[PDB]
RNA sequence: UCUGGUGACUAUAGCAAGGAGGUCACACCUGUUCCCAUGCCGAACACAGAAGUUAAGGUCUUUAGCGACGAUGGUAGCCAACUUACGUUCCGCUAGAGUAGAACGUUGCCAGGC
RNA sequence: CUGGGGCGGUCGCCUCCUAAAAGGUAACGGAGGCGCUCAAAGGUUCCCUAGAAUGGUUGGAAAUCAUUCAUAGAGUGUAA
RNA sequence: UUAUUGGAGGUAGAGCACUGUUUGGACGAGGCCGAAUUCAGACAAACUCCGAAUGCCAAUUAAUU
């Protein structure tokens, strides 16, 4: 269980931090969050 | 000797569970629908007071007609639609009693949707 | 030698001794029995001591019934140490008895024989007793 | 009718509750008199401290 | 040398009713704090994340029975 | 098969009952067919002497005031200490 | 008016028996082409039928054998006093739980055809 | 800190009993836990509901069951 | 502070409907006797189908203060 920082493609700010199990899901997490500045459900990617 | 179970009994139970967070109230009345093994009945009821102000069935004298056993529902829905159109034909909560939403009920449910009933 | 096979807690709070007996104030097994008139704690050692003194004089010539069983265990700190160190280990088992509670019950023997046998078992008990018979009126 | 209440016993060593009720009746020091009208509201107050005052018709 | 191992305990959470029956309250006022569904919510009464009963309309509280062995608290707009 | 009772007055204080139980009286009650709830009192020695003929269950002729009814023993609160009755219940056999 | 449909009241509204139906309506039954289904079986769900059948569910009767609801009268405890101290005692207040007697086979609202 | 000190043991948070039917309440009083886990153990829609004893693996007298009772007796990631 | 009314809550009692403890009857389960379902009767700070008196919160008009 380690920390995860969902990076943005346009925002460039880490305003979304979650947790996950490296032993369980070792692949990069890819979810669709919402960046206020862009004001549009964009696809965030874990660094 | 496995015994059979009543169909109305189970249905009633399910219906009661769906009536825990849904009820009519003048402006938004509930449209209860009772589907039997012969015809189908529907009536706009106001839970707040407890009095009906609409009625439509497939066993009606102006509805009884050898159909395809599914066309009647469509007519029934359009029958109450006009009756509900006379007074109180705005936002209304549709109740599916305790049966599935797919089948004859669906036809009766969409019958009022194309009639103008904003629901 | 009477004690529960197992208990949830080995430390109680000492049963209160006030009021009258809750239930069991009538003889329903034998014909005669010993009824208490005072309130006190009855240990297992005394219970078995009175039973052995009753059967010894009865010469196995009747049935004896015990309507009391030590249900509450009491602790005791040995070698009188300083106060304040936690509760001590279990010492024995007792049983609270209030006035109007039947202790023993005899049957299948002479009425005068049961009056003498109960008197011998009353000298090993720390409570005032009274000889009573099955009532029916 | 009318009622005449009189404080015959002292309030020293008495529970706070009783002390407040005695002051609500109007009584001040010991052997104090007070005339009031008979009613269920007054009766209750006199029944709370009946072992501290003396009531007599009038 | 006797030892101990029973000197630990958590803090007390002031639980129970916070508003009396027939008292006037304002929307958002807490009415009950419990661990579960000891009292179900009635009319104009929502349940919080920690099963906390609160009012949504300003009125008087009313503790009534719901069913046969379950209680419930409601609030009426009538002043 | 006979007994004379006395209609008890309403609202009896603890002291009253104590004094009534201190003598040779025992509070009782009567209820059943063709009768209402009436509270009376009888004698202890007169009851035990008239309960050895019929025994535990037996029709008796109680003189409730100025009338005779056939009742039986339904319940009776007994005191183990000092073997004395405290309450008797009479039920109309009719 | 009737049976139905949907509500309100704490099972006095429950379960058990012993009955009579009824076919207005319900049910039951006949399938698997049709939408739609089983962690598979068209058992259920769904759709089409609906020939036969009251046998079962079932509506109306009867019974308190259960279950629930429980008058009164007593007293267990207790509030406040007084006494001696309280494994109390006595005088006032409120009076339980168990149990007797008993009551109970539900009352109501609204829409329709009837 | 401490029924003198020392020795030992404890030091934060969570649940119950003591606690005297609101809430609160002490002791080196009596019992247990936590220093997390989970990409589904989350969200929404929909549908479901133990123990006894008889075609016997000489049998653990409870295979994954037929349908009675289940009337919930279960089940809940974790202590109450 | 009384009077009047409404409400929240499981203590004293009592009870065995659940959890544990227990006594006498009663339990079969093997080519010879031992794991039981009922009947009756007991116990509980960490048992409850029940349940007071007090106290507590409030509301209203009255009455004293």
């Amino acid at each position: 269980r380690v920390n995860v920082t969902l990076a943005c493609t346009e925002c460039g700010d880490r305003n979304y931090i979650t947790t996950k199990n490296k032993r369980n899901n070792p692949e990069r997490i890819e979810m669709k969050k919402y960046c206020p500045r862009l004001n549009k459900y964009t696809l965030h990617r874990e660094t | 000797m496995i015994s059979k179970i009543d169909k109305n009994k189970v249905r009633l139970k399910r219906h009661a569970r769906v009536r825990t967070n849904l009820s009519g109230t003048a402006e938004k009345p509930r449209l209860n629908v009772y589907r039997s093994n012969k015809h189908i009945y529907a009536q706009i009821i106001d839970d707040n007071k407890g009095v009906t102000l609409a009625q439509a069935s497939s066993k009606d004298s102006d509805i009884a007609t050898t159909a395809t056993k599914v066309e009647l529902a469509t007519k029934v829905g359009e029958a109450i639609a006009k009756k509900a159109a006379d007074k109180g034909i705005k936002e209304i909560v549709f109740d599916r009693g305790g049966y599935l939403y797919h089948g004859r009920v669906k036809a009766l449910a969409e019958a009022a949707r194309e009639s103008g009933l904003e629901f | 030698m009477l004690l529960p096979k197992r208990v949830k807690y080995r430390r109680q709070h000492r049963p209160k001794t006030t009021g009258r007996s809750k239930g069991g104030n009538y003889v329903t097994f034998g014909e005669f029995g010993l009824q208490a008139t005072t309130t006190s704690w009855i240990t297992s050692r005394q219970i078995e001591s009175a039973r052995i003194a009753m059967t010894r004089y009865m010469k196995r010539g009747g049935k004896v019934w015990i309507k009391i069983f030590p249900h509450t265990p009491y602790t005791k700190k040995p070698l009188e140490v300083r106060m304040g160190a936690g509760k001590g280990a279990v010492e024995g088992w007792i049983a609270v008895v209030k006035p109007g509670r039947i202790l023993f019950e005899v049957a299948g023997v002479s009425e005068e024989v049961a009056r003498e046998a109960l008197r011998l078992a009353s000298h090993k008990l720390p409570v005032k007793t009274k000889f009573v018979k099955r009532e029916e009126l | 009718a009318k009622l005449q209440i009189t404080l015959t016993r002292s309030v020293i060593g008495r529970p706070e509750t009783q002390r407040k009720t005695v002051e609500a009746l109007g009584l001040k020091k010991t052997n104090s008199s007070v005339v009031v009208e008979d009613n269920p509201a007054i009766r209750g107050q006199i029944n709370k401290v009946k072992h501290l005052v003396t009531v007599e018709e009038k | 040398v006797s030892s101990t191992k029973n000197g630990r305990d958590s803090e007390s959470k002031r639980l129970g009713a916070k508003r009396a029956d027939g008292q006037f309250v304002t929307g958002g006022s807490i009415l009950y704090r419990q661990r579960g569904t000891k009292i179900y919510p009635g009319e104009n009464v929502g349940r919080g994340g920690d099963d906390t009963l609160f009012a949504k309309i300003d009125g008087v509280v009313k503790f009534e029975r719901k069913g046969r062995d379950k209680k419930q608290v409601s609030v009426y707009a009538v002043a | 098969a006979s007994l004379k009772s006395i209609i008890r007055q309403g609202k009896q204080t603890r002291s009253d009952l104590k004094q009534l139980r201190k003598s040779g009286k025992v509070p009782a009650v009567v209820y059943g067919y063709g009768t209402k709830n009436v509270s009376v009192k009888v004698d202890e020695v007169e009851f035990i002497k008239v309960i050895r003929e019929v025994g535990r269950n037996g029709v008796i002729e109680l003189g409730v005031g100025s009338k005779t009814i056939k009742v039986m023993v339904a319940d009776y609160q007994f005191d183990p200490l000092k073997n004395q009755i405290t309450h008797i219940d009479f039920l109309a056999i009719n």
